[PDB]
RNA sequence: CUACACCUGAAACAAGCAAGAUUACCCGCUGAACUUAAGCAUAUCAGUAAGCGGAGGAAAAGAAACUAACUAGGAUAGCCCCAGUAAUGGCGAAUGAACAGGCUAAAGCUCAAAGUGAAAAUCUGAAGUGGUCAACACAACAGAAUUGUAAUCUAAAGGGUCAACCUGAAACUAAGCUCCUCUCAUAAGUUCCUUGGAACAGGACGUCAAAGAGGGUGACAACCCCGUAGUCGGAGAGGAAGGCUGGUGUAAGGGAGAUUUCAAAGAGUCGGGUUGUUUGGGAUUGCAGCCCUAAGUGGGAGAUAAACUUCUUCUAAAGCUAAAUAUACACGGGAGACCGAUAGCGAACAAGUACUGCGAAGGAAAGAUGAAAAGAACUUUGAAAAGAGGGCUAAAAGACUUGAAACCGUUGAGAAGGAAGCUGUAGAAGAGCAAUAAACUGGACGGCGCAUAAGGGGGAAGUACUAAUCACUGCAGAGUCGAUACGUAAA
RNA sequence: CUGACCCGUCUUGAAACACGGACCAAGGAGUCUAUCAAUUAAGCGAGUGAUAGGGUGGAAAAACCCGUCCGCGAAACGAAAGUGAGUACAAGGUGCCAAGCCGCAAGGUAGCAGCAUCACCCGACCUUGAGUCUCCGACGAAGGGUUCGAGGAAGAGCUUAAUU
RNA sequence: ACGUGCAAAUCGUUCGUCAAAUUUGAGUGUAGGGGCGAAAGACUAAUCGAACCAUCUAGUAGCUGGUUCCCUCCGAAGUUUC
RNA sequence: GAGUAGGAGGGCGUGAUCGUUGCCUAGAAGUAUUGGGCGUGAGCCUAUAUGGAGCAGCGAUUAGUGCAGAUCUUGGUGGUAGUAGCAAAUAUUCAAAUGAGAACUUUGAAGACCGAAGUGGAGAAGGGUUCCAUGAGAACAGCAAUUGUUCAUGGGUUACUCGAUCCUAAGACAUAGGUUAACUCCUUGCAAUACAAGAAGACAUUCGUUUUCGUUGUCAAAAGGGAAUGAGGUUAAUAUUCCUCA
RNA sequence: AGAAAAUUUUCAACGGUGGAUAUCUAGGUUCCCGUGACGAUGAAGAACGCAGCGAAAUGCGAUACGCAAUGCGAAUUGCAGAACCGCGAGUCAUCAGAUCUUUGAACGCAAGUGGUGGAGGUGUAAAAACCUUCAUGUUUGUUUCAGUGUGGAA
């Protein structure tokens, strides 16, 4: 976005406007010479003046977009997935996982061929997912202020994200109109869907093809990734993340 | 939504609505058909006409039934017989109504109508 | 102008306001290119996307070690292939008339390329008639309906594995490389004065 | 001398062409100062503004008189690099490209010049005839033209001699597709309660969803209405400055390869000198005047001036050419971490308007009653404005949403002998639906209503251990995938 | 009752007989782009990172994969012609000095990083040279400097964001 | 006199000249480093020792003025050299 | 435990974006408070009143993010103050009438002024409906108004003889020719820096035919030149114009 | 305790001035994509007109807020009068046929003027009045011509 630049100039600059000069017991600011209009003698272009150009007229070429190193995009997506696997975290995100069973939640490709919405619903209901979906439905906000006039009418919290592995699957058309559902093809995943708001951990429902390709795509501390073609997952800083174990063991306390 | 050429802007649409030329307006202000008629023509909604019989579904005037006196498209109003209020000087005046709060009990029938209805039913059931 | 930092290099000295370039079209542009390419395929359907390209060495001393896609085939090469420029063109081959072959091997690569091309070729004449030059292939090939990419069908491999030999070590060890390069550089250096001496002692 | 022919000029008439407009992008010219060098002439700003002449949907550019010297590359244009490099500069300030290499895009063609001379084979108009009748095909007659039209040809060749092998205007005749424009149609609650003037709110029961984008309906409505989705779907009408592809196939038209006493190519132009100007181009960056003024293995170029020897590369002085590229302009589309009536274009509005200036030119202010005018009936006092009654309405919200401050009036509680206000400390008066307060925890016992206790068995789930099993680590047979400067000329 | 000059500003000096301010609302001033550097968090490490562009993809300009070159580092010294971290088995010495190991303690052992110094090395500038050959110009056993360098001597970089 | 006028040059008295180098209407010739001037740097539309309009133009300012919320902590220089 | 210039560390408050937790026709935002409290402080929470549709917290992302000043911008308001002031151009007065109201309107009766270099009768420039009639709330006519150059509604500008139109002037511009990158510019009545440029007649009556004589344009004057009209009468408003007569 | 008022002054409530704040938006602004498509067949612009009741803005041109065709298929609406139920409403849309005054590159000449030439048509006894037509450059031609330009038969 930017402020009008045209033949005439940056907006607010559109007068032939002078500085009256010190003699008049008036401020030195530029005015509009002319006759016959109430605008006459009125202060001319400058921040101070009603009807004048900004402090830093804002430009088009302000560089908004940033570029991330691939390795860090990946490391990010990874740590995101890692997060998605622990109950404390996805619960900590506010998702409703109570009636959900085992995380990762994985299912059969029977799902991938779903067409109508009703069955995607019934599906969520069976799996116990539906609680979370219910929440997206019961908190639906009118956006606070300006946003509405800006073409974003409603604030909706995020629901369950499903990851399917079959390029041609209908789960897409199926889940579509359900508020809060999120569909992704395993081969290409977004930190953005993975960690909405930069907030780690989320409810995911996986396919078989999905879940299996996961490894081929990424790899493991024995092997590199295929799809990422040489990506090695992060090398942990501490094998064991319980400092409990480590402060509290024999070796420690004997010496302590 | 599926199509990039579909304007989602408040502005554009509101504009379309209020800037609606007469013929399009008639469409825009339209009523919902009675269970009976729904079933008869296999059509949910119909644009209103000045000879139709309707039932006010919502308003202080809900529940009343009658003929449509005036479709005043400019004022956005539908008038229904005996839907008027009386003034202290003894002067009667009509009370305007929004179509989408009405229900069509009996249509004004004639060839063009029947053709329209026919097309709607056509895409519907088929 | 204050501290130890490196002397600035002016940028905005002129009026650049008129001279700025913006990259938002890029987004859509990429896309457009895609569809263009695709719509080419569809309109070209039986035929390949990119026309036949010979290969050459790059133009700089540093680039010589590498391989590069040429713009066209050398008339000399079309000759050894047995194609007329015109025909090769009706085939989808790319010809370049200003390029010249100064090496046997450069003939070879492109011959191999051409032949490879022809062998893998299918030619549709006016329906059910057959023809001679570069010839014309059977009506059943019409059913064969090949959509193919040129890199798959007519490619160029090289691997660096350098074979080893001992007898030669025994050999190579008897000369002195440095001394060599030196006396050579030297020879190039003084050649002129030396020839001039020959000429002068001759007259 | 006449008739007549031809060269040259002139008038009227027939049929066609140009004249202005457009501004963003494009072309050819013309061309400064402010500014920076902390002064200032060179320089910089800068080939920039202003000015002029031309276009187009793009323009321009383009098939080498290019690079490079390497095992070379090969039209033009844009992206990335090279690069802030080589160079230019009171070598100060500061200027400043390109080759190679990675991409996008791809395309190549027409003339002059020995050759019809077995014959102007050519071009234009045309009363007319057929036609899809403005656009097509023939056409009696007329002009143009040997101070030369058409076929061969354009250096990558080519002429001449062979020649494998190829092609098809005419006419006749079948079936089709592409693109554009204007129209027509499509799910599912108006069920029930409560608060509302209004239900689009909070509850209860329901539905559709490849439709829960977004709007409108008296309120934050998927299901009331327009829409959204299935829909690069279906149906109807009309289009192409008169879109595109077949099958026979005529007179006729090509040519790989082969050989051959053959083999011809742009002049006051290229080049030079000088003077300006321009470029990084620096003793030959481009261009322009003036003065010289060519050649024909000649002529260009090979980033230092001039010879001399050798090598390399291209053919100038005539033309056409899609794409990738640029668009603050116009009409359209869609969108946005824009703005939100002193903001945002100057203009949300009878805005380039009112108004001013002889004129060139200047140029504002100004958006929201209500769901519906239901816009205040009628009584009374007034000359009239208007007041008091009375009424609409959810409410006067009444020229209108909210309705802050400054300023002003009224009512209340205070205070003051040449100003006021204010830190610290107490007091008095005035205004008050009161924000603090002797409550709270337990033992034993009583009166009430509800539940079922501890302890004991019991022991689902949990944790811990632990053999048998089994994720993971380790070892690791057979199949399939991959890699490999191990190996081979490759395999 | 005690204490109490008008604020903002420039100034050595403001209550000043220095300047702006009668009052109120709304508006109103270190931004944006580029450049190098230092620091902080990130990733990878003798490497690092793409851009352009390709290929996929949500309704969508996102994302996700590819991306033979290129940047910057990895070698320096010279105007340049040019040379290149010279005994293959090297990668040092010394003074300060941390861990680990001894020891109740005193101290002993060891010697990472850094600082100072001496030594070696490549190149600039000097100086010297048996012998060798494609012998007229190059090569090199041995031997050196009062000097010069944004250098060697077991590589520390590259990309991202932020601040100054 | 008025001098926040009746007036961005007026008003009262007074005064120069009053058949010429007189006064005056319209039309027409001269335009900006240019006109035009019995010459005062006068006049050129209240603008003149270089008109007026728009643009380059937010022209540059070693100089004047302003520079917008809280607390806590450390805390200067008016000397050196060019 | 001081502190200007200055620097650092924490925090308060404001939009918008991705998240997360919620509030609102059972009343959001905003607004007023001599209601009750919380922070050392930026600021906060609550209560009551008003208001009548949207809001808020928490983690991040981003910024046109905080005003007492700049003779700061635009808008709105004070004190001065019912003050300075409404005093040039000799003057008004009485009765009646009209009206809610009369020093300021209309008639009459008196007294004065401009004193034919006018305060008279008509034009040019300039104005453009300001003219005529009827009516009239506000505003304006710096007191007033029953009145108007103001507001509303209707109606008014007649020509052979007046003027424009024609003519020529100071002048000016085409055409032709030449100059310019181009735009532009230079010449032209004594007419050309041009030049194969015209007019008339007749028959014909088109052409054509024919004859005659011939170098070639236009604009600029409502006081200059300039074919011919007068008197009387008429309208609310036109008249050397209409009517009548000559 | 000149212990009342008036004045000067603090605070609140209500009223008056005033239009801040909050919430909106048929507006702006920027980005991406699609087409470039004016004119002597008279453009861009200008003047004056055109509604039953109309000034402006917008539309239109003596066929004058509009004709025709086509698609929507019943309104316009501030008042009044008609027209229309399909012989079809409409301030609707679409738009491919018409109307298109005086002008303007602007065109017979001229112009602060509806002035004024030539040719043709009309009108008349003849006039007046009305109407149509005529700009410049250029490429071809057609017709008529000039040249002590070059040739040149009978
Ligand atoms: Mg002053
Ligand atoms: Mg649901
Ligand atoms: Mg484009
Ligand atoms: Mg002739
Ligand atoms: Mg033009
Ligand atoms: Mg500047
Ligand atoms: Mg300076
Ligand atoms: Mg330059
Ligand atoms: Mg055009
Ligand atoms: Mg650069
Ligand atoms: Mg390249
Ligand atoms: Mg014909
Ligand atoms: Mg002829
Ligand atoms: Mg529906
Ligand atoms: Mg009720
Ligand atoms: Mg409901
Ligand atoms: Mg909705
Ligand atoms: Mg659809
Ligand atoms: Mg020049
Ligand atoms: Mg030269
Ligand atoms: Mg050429
Ligand atoms: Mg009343
Ligand atoms: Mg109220
Ligand atoms: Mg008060
Ligand atoms: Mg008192
Ligand atoms: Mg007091
Ligand atoms: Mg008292
Ligand atoms: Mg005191
Ligand atoms: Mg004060
Ligand atoms: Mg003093
Ligand atoms: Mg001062
Ligand atoms: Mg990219
Ligand atoms: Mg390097
Ligand atoms: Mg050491
Ligand atoms: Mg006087
Ligand atoms: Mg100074
Ligand atoms: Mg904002
Ligand atoms: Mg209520
Ligand atoms: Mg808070
Ligand atoms: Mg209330
Ligand atoms: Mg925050
Ligand atoms: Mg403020
Ligand atoms: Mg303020
Ligand atoms: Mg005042
Ligand atoms: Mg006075
Ligand atoms: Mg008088
Ligand atoms: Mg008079
Ligand atoms: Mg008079
Ligand atoms: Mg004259
Ligand atoms: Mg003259
Ligand atoms: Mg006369
Ligand atoms: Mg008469
Ligand atoms: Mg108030
Ligand atoms: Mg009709
Ligand atoms: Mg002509
Ligand atoms: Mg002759």
């Amino acid at each position: 976005s930017g402020v009008k630049i045209s033949t005439r100039g940056t907006a607010g600059m559109g007068h032939s406007a002078e500085s009256w000069g010190t003699g008049r017991a008036v401020a030195r600011i530029p005015r509009v010479g002319g006759s016959g209009t109430h605008r006459s003698g009125q202060a001319a272009f400058g921040n101070q003046c009603r009807k004048g150009r900004m402090f830093a007229p804002l430009k088009t070429y302000r560089r908004v977009h940033r570029r991330v190193n691939v390795n860090q995009k990946r490391h990010a997506v990874a740590a995101a997935l890692a997060a998605s696997a622990l109950v404390p975290l996805v619960f900590a995100r506010g998702h409703r996982i109570s009636n959900v069973q085992e995380l990762p939640y994985v299912f059969d490709d029977s799902v991938e061929s779903y067409e109508k919405t009703k069955q995607a619903v019934a599906f969520l209901k069976r799996v116990g997912a539906y609680d979370d979906v219910l929440r997206v439905a019961e908190t639906k906000a009118l956006r606070a202020g300006q946003g509405k006039l800006r073409n974003r009418r409603y604030k909706l919290r995020r629901g369950p994200l499903v990851v399917y592995g079959n390029e041609k699957s209908t789960l897409t058309r199926a889940l579509r109109n359900i508020p809060g559902v999120d569909v992704c093809n395993v081969n290409r995943l977004n930190l953005l869907q993975l960690a909405p708001g930069g907030h780690v951990g989320r409810f995911i429902i996986w396919t078989e093809s999905a879940f299996k390709k996961l490894n081929e795509i990424f790899g493991t501390y024995s092997t590199t990734g295929v799809q990422k073609s040489g990506y090695q997952l992060q090398r942990p800083l501490l094998a064991n993340a319980d400092i409990a174990r480590i402060i509290n063991s024999n070796e420690v306390q004997s010496v302590v | 939504k599926t199509h990039v050429e579909v304007s989602s802007a408040r502005r554009k649409q509101r504009k379309a609505h209020f800037a609606s030329p007469s013929h399009l307006r008639q469409t825009l202000m339209s009523a919902h058909l009675s269970k009976d008629l729904r079933s008869k023509y296999n059509v949910r909604s119909m644009p209103v006409r000045k000879d139709d019989e309707v039932l006010i579904v919502r308003g202080k005037f809900k529940g009343n039934k009658g003929k449509v006196t005036q479709v005043y498209r400019k004022k956005w109003a539908i008038h229904v017989e005996k839907i008027s209020k009386n003034k202290l000087n003894g002067a009667p005046y009509q009370i305007p109504l929004s179509a989408s709060q009405l229900v069509l009990t009996k249509l004004k029938l004639d060839k063009s109508r029947q053709s329209l209805l026919t097309r709607k039913a056509a895409s519907l059931k088929t | 102008m204050k501290h130890n930092n490196q002397l600035p290099v002016a940028q905005l000295r002129k009026h650049q306001q008129f001279r700025i370039k913006t990259f938002f079209n890029q987004a859509a542009q990429k896309k457009a290119r895609l569809h263009a390419r695709r719509a080419q395929a569809a309109a070209v359907f039986p035929r390949p996307t990119e026309k036949l390209q010979p290969v050459v060495r790059k133009q700089t001393q540093r680039y010589n070690k590498s391989t590069k896609l040429g713009r066209g085939f050398t008339l000399q090469e079309l000759k050894a292939a047995g194609i007329s420029a015109a025909f090769a063109q009706s085939i989808g081959i790319k010809v370049d008339h200003r390029r010249k072959n100064r090496c046997q091997e450069s003939l070879e690569l492109n011959k191999k390329r051409l032949l490879a091309y022809v062998s893998k070729l299918v030619l549709f004449p006016r329906h059910q008639g057959k023809a001679k030059k570069g010839l014309v292939n059977d009506t059943a090939d019409t059913s064969s309906a090949a959509q193919n990419a040129l890199q798959t069908s007519v490619p160029l491999p090289s691997v660096s594995k350098r074979e080893k030999a001992v007898s030669n070590i025994a050999e190579l060890r008897k000369k002195k490389v440095y001394r060599i390069i030196r006396q050579e550089k030297t020879n190039q250096k003084w050649d002129g004065k030396r020839k001039a001496k020959a000429q002068a002692a001759a007259e």
